[PDB]
RNA sequence: AGGGGAUCGAAGACGAUCAGAUACCGUCGUAGUCUUAACCAUAAACUAUGCCGAUUAGGGAUCGGACGGCGUUUAUUUUUGACCCGUUCGGCACCUUACGAUAAAUCAAAAUGUUUGGGCUCCUGGGGGAGUAUGGUCGCAAGGCUGAAACUUAAAGAAAUUG
């Protein structure tokens, strides 16, 4: 059965440090990461503006 | 009295009428809080309401109708066929909105269905069949009448007329007595004593 | 073998809002069509006046319940006034020989009003 | 109706039910008021003179305004022979 | 069984308070309920009571004004000490500007904040707001 | 961002400035629909998100996650409303919650703890509410006392303007939204106690709407 | 959690009721807590009387039909498929299935 | 311990199914299933809802008693019996609704409780170890009543929602 019984060595499969790899599924995070993008977003469009 | 003068009776033309509509014979089943508008129940069958008790509340209702600055903001509702063509010619000789057939609820709640109106007042044929008319006037502070014979739940319902509810000709006959009513107190009829020049059998519903 | 929503709701609106300029006539009503409105494709709009000359071929004959329009409602209003010169609900005992028929209960309750100098026939009730 | 001096600091005084007396609170959708035409001696109805009646939510979801209007109506001598305390 | 007709007196009252009433009716008769009654009538709480008379204990009928809060009764007779008036007050009571403790002294059935006037204590019997 | 058009004939009657003040509307208990009337009548109004609530809801196709945003506004002088609302992401959630919050908003009565010395401070009477498994008891307070109560229901009585209260709470209050919600409706009811300085009987009048006729 | 306010049984002022033998397994079960079948059939289909009736002993008559009265545990009632599963609702009704009259 | 012992039927023997089948399916069959004279005192002994008393919403059915009434029915008849309409007292239940309650399922009580006190008795304090060990007491025995500790653990559990 392939599913259940995995064939692998177990190797750092960690959904805390993951997170961090990824995105924080955290709803305070979500916030900054907007305000963030926001002030990203204004210089780029202002390179292209200019 | 202090309020009414004496010019307020029945008068015996009219009561042929009403009562010749059948209007005195409806509901066997006694609710309890129509029990004041009772007179005497039949011998072994129906109840018989009391036809002087209509004619004081049907002014009173009228009262309630002429107050209204602008006409435009009192709805007349029906939804049995029996009680369409009525509150449609209501509509007409005097000024109100008119809702025959389906109600589609969300009328008085939701700002963007189509049929969107917002009214001070409604009037009601039958508050077990319009039952959703009466649920969403509980939302927006608006008073209720409604015409009710003696088997009808009544929460909600602020001023009642006692009448058959369910007839073919007593549902005409009554709006066309308050229409008329209506159009003494205000300036077209001008005088107590004429009569109107409209027969009450226009207020009627047609077979095809 | 059935139309979709999109050509029903376009022939719906042409029929509610241009009602004169159009008439069964189906190659007639083919050309107004594209005048009237922007289709990107011949198939689609051939199709919007097939079924509004089937509209249209219905309408003549009796209202239909879907379509509302400003001539409508007048134009009927018209023939809504009909009214019957003998007035059956009128107390009828001045009309025929019968008098009106009612029961010892009521005609107590005209006994408390006072209204006892009317005439009317007076039935008592039967236990069935 | 607080007073420190005699001046009043409450925001508003709210009204009451004219068959109970409890109170009408805010966001209570479902109270109502009833306005009865005054009339002259030949029929006409008297523009801006006006008799106005309240009546709460509580009172109206059971069913019960039909009763209290009757009674506030026949008090104020505005109906006959339509209201009785058997 | 019946053992404590003032409690039965006080429960009849609260019920059409909170449904809304005008009437109600009390079926055992005693003086502690009588002038209990007058208590809350002295201040408007209440408003004209009829007794009726018959040869037992004897109904009572009042017609309710409304304006009128719960109106309860502690069941244990306890003691109170002149000074230990200040905790009872705080114990039950909505607010320090109205509402009335109602006690049983030697000088007749009575209230506080005229106890306190006359320097009189007893037991507790009720209270209504 | 610009001129705001009308949609009610509350909202209509107020542009207009026929009316002086929220006061009357509250007194004739009539419903708010759109927040532009809330916030002409009572500018001045801060806001705060108290948090956000991740949910893994449902399976089969992994879980959808959506938001649940809870914020509450106020002036700190009479006037506090508390709103919730959920979306697909947080920014959407929150705007839209202010705005359900800004609908919500009603008035605070308040009183003296024992003589009356001006800028009443505390709570007229003790009151209580409850929201499902959770009540909370505010009774008054003399002066000089601070608020004293948990951080969450703490924050929300300076938004109602109130300086002196003791607080108690019972049932499970690790419950936030059920927590707010009882606060929220022991701090409403305090217009419906009668109390003995409200016997006398007032005026009935005629309600803005149909005083006089509205603008097509 | 109660699944039925009657507990599937109907019997309330009583201490028990003697049981019964179910018509097909023979399991037993209270006589209350049964479903029961009445059942009025022909000795024999139509079909069959038509050659009976050619044959007839006496004049033109009809061989009576018989009575019949069936009692089964729920187990295997609805394994036979005398009565199924309803629906969270649909359940809190007693009423009889309505027979068409006509059968389209 | 006697009597009685038709029918079913623990234990048990055979026949099948099954890889095995000390069972589910079949044929027999002992104790028992019945009764007389004495023991045992436990059951999902369930409405999983202690007893007495007061107040609170509408309805139609139903059992027993009493009362009032126009009729019908067949009686050595008439009163009475029996059928119909209505009122009332006391029970086994049900339907709609929530002004009320609860976490919810639901409830005319599981209501009248943060605005907390009508009167009285019994029982429980996270899950296991454990209804175990020891002591006492009742019983011919099986057992009943009363009833711990050492030690171990971060969850066990209730109602409802989506798959
Ligand atoms: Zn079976």
């Amino acid at each position: 059965g392939d599913r259940h019984p995995t064939r692998s060595a177990p190797r750092s499969n960690s959904e805390k440090q993951a997170s961090q790899g990824w995105g924080a599924t955290e709803g305070e995070a979500e916030l900054k990461d907007e305000q963030a993008a926001e002030e990203i977003a204004q210089t780029e469009k202002k390179e292209a503006a200019e | 009295p202090a309020n009414l003068p004496s010019i307020f009776n029945p008068t015996s033309a009219d009561i042929e009428q009403l009562l010749a509509a059948q209007c005195h014979i409806g509901s066997k089943n006694l609710n309890v809080h129509m029990q004041p508008y009772v007179w005497k129940t039949r011998a072994d069958g129906v109840n018989i309401i009391n036809l002087g008790k209509t004619w004081e509340k049907l002014v009173l209702a009228a009262r309630i109708i002429v107050a209204i600055d602008n006409p435009s903001d009192v709805c007349v509702i029906s939804s049995r066929p029996f009680g369409q063509r009525a509150v449609l010619k209501f509509a007409a000789h005097t000024g109100a909105q008119a809702i025959a057939g389906r109600f589609t609820p969300g009328s008085f709640t939701n700002y963007i269905t189509r049929s969107f109106k917002e009214p001070r007042l409604i009037v009601v044929t039958d508050p077990r069949t319009d039952a959703q008319a009466i649920k969403e006037a509980s939302y927006v502070n608006i008073p209720v009448i409604a015409l009710c014979d003696t088997d009808s739940p009544l929460e909600y319902v602020d001023v009642a007329i006692p009448t058959n509810n369910k007839g073919r000709h007593s549902v005409g006959l009554i709006w066309w007595m308050l229409a008329r009513e209506v159009l003494r107190l205000r300036g077209t009829i001008y005088n107590r004593e004429t009569p109107w020049d409209v027969m009450p059998d226009l207020y009627f519903y047609r077979d095809p | 073998r059935v139309r979709t929503k999109t050509v029903k709701k376009s022939a719906k609106v042409i029929i509610e809002k241009y009602y004169p300029r159009l008439t069964l006539d189906f190659e007639t009503n083919k050309r107004v069509c594209d005048e009237i409105a922007v289709i990107s494709s011949k198939r689609l709009r051939n199709k919007i006046a097939g079924y509004t000359t089937h509209l249209m071929k219905r309408i003549q004959r009796g209202p239909v319940r879907g379509i509302s329009f400003k001539l409508q409602e007048e134009e009927r209003e018209r023939k809504d006034q009909y009214v019957p010169e003998v007035s059956a609900l009128d107390f009828h005992q001045n009309s025929e020989t019968g008098m009106l028929d009612i029961d010892q209960e009521t005609k107590d309750l005209l006994k408390h009003l006072g209204f006892d100098s009317i005439p009317v026939n007076v039935i008592p009730v039967t236990q069935s | 109706m607080e007073n420190d001096r005699g001046e009043i600091v409450d925001l508003y005084v709210p009204r009451k039910c004219s068959a109970t007396g409890r109170i009408i609170k805010a966001k209570d959708h479902g109270s109502c008021q009833i306005t009865i035409a005054k009339v002259d001696e030949n029929g006409r109805a008297i523009q801006g003179e006006n008799i106005i009646y309240a009546f709460s939510g509580f009172v109206r979801a059971m069913g019960e305004s039909d009763d209290a209007l009757n009674r506030l109506a026949q008090r104020d001598g505005l109906l006959k022979n339509v209201w009785s305390a058997q | 069984v019946r053992t404590s007709v003032l409690h039965d007196a006080l429960n009849s009252i609260n019920n059409a308070e909170k449904m809304g009433k005008r009437q109600v009716m009390i079926r055992p008769s005693s003086k502690v309920i009588v002038k209990f009654l007058q208590v809350m009538q002295r201040h408007g709480y209440i408003g004209e009571f009829e007794e009726v008379d018959n040869h037992r204990s004897g109904k009572i009928v009042v017609q309710l004004n409304g304006r009128l809060n719960k109106c309860g009764v502690i069941s244990p007779r306890y003691n109170v000490r002149l000074a230990e008036l200040e905790k009872w007050v705080t114990k039950l009571l909505p607010a320090r500007q109205f509402g009335y403790v109602i006690l049983t002294t030697s000088a007749g059935i009575m209230d506080h904040e005229e106890a306190r006037r006359k320097h009189v204590a007893g037991k507790i019997i009720g209270f209504f707001y | 961002e610009k001129e705001w058009q009308p949609v009610t004939k509350l909202g209509r009657l107020v542009k207009a400035g026929k009316i002086k003040s929220m006061e009357e509307i509250y007194l004739h208990s009539l419903p708010i629909k759109e927040y532009q009337i809330v916030d002409y009548f009572l500018p001045k109004l801060k806001d705060e998100v108290m948090k956000i609530k991740p949910v893994q809801k449902q399976t089969r196709a992994g879980q959808r996650t959506r938001f649940k945003a809870i914020v509450l506004i106020g002036d700190s002088d009479g006037h506090v409303g508390l709103g919730i609302k959920t979306s697909k992401e947080v920014a959407t959630a929150i705007r839209a919650a202010i705005i359900i919050a800004k609908l919500s908003v009603i008035p605070v009565r308040r009183g003296y703890w024992g003589a009356n010395l001006g800028r009443p401070h505390s709570l007229p009477v003790k009151q209580s509410g409850k929201c499902g498994s959770v009540t909370v008891r505010l009774i008054p307070a003399p002066r000089g006392t601070s608020l004293v109560a948990s951080p969450a229901v703490k924050r929300l009585l300076q938004l109602a303007g109130i300086e002196d209260a003791y607080t108690s709470s019972s049932g499970s209050t690790k419950t936030l939204e059920n927590t707010l919600k009882a606060t929220f409706a022991a701090v409403a009811n305090t217009y419906g106690f009668l109390t003995p300085n409200l016997w006398k009987e007032t005026k009935l009048i005629r309600s803005p709407l149909e005083e006089y006729a509205d603008t097509l | 959690v109660k699944k039925r306010k009657n507990n599937g049984r109907n019997k309330k002022g009583r201490g028990h009721v003697k049981p019964i033998r179910c018509s097909n397994c023979a399991r037993c079960t209270p006589k209350d807590k049964a479903i029961k079948r009445f059942t009025i059939r022909n000795m024999v289909e139509s079909a069959a009387i038509r050659d009976i009736s050619d044959a007839s002993v006496f004049a033109e008559y009809t061989v009576p039909k018989m009575y019949l009265k069936l009692q089964y545990c729920v187990s295997c009632a609805i394994h036979g498929k005398i009565v199924r599963v309803r629906s969270r609702e649909g359940r809190r009704n007693r009423a009889p299935p309505p027979r068409v009259r006509y059968n389209k």
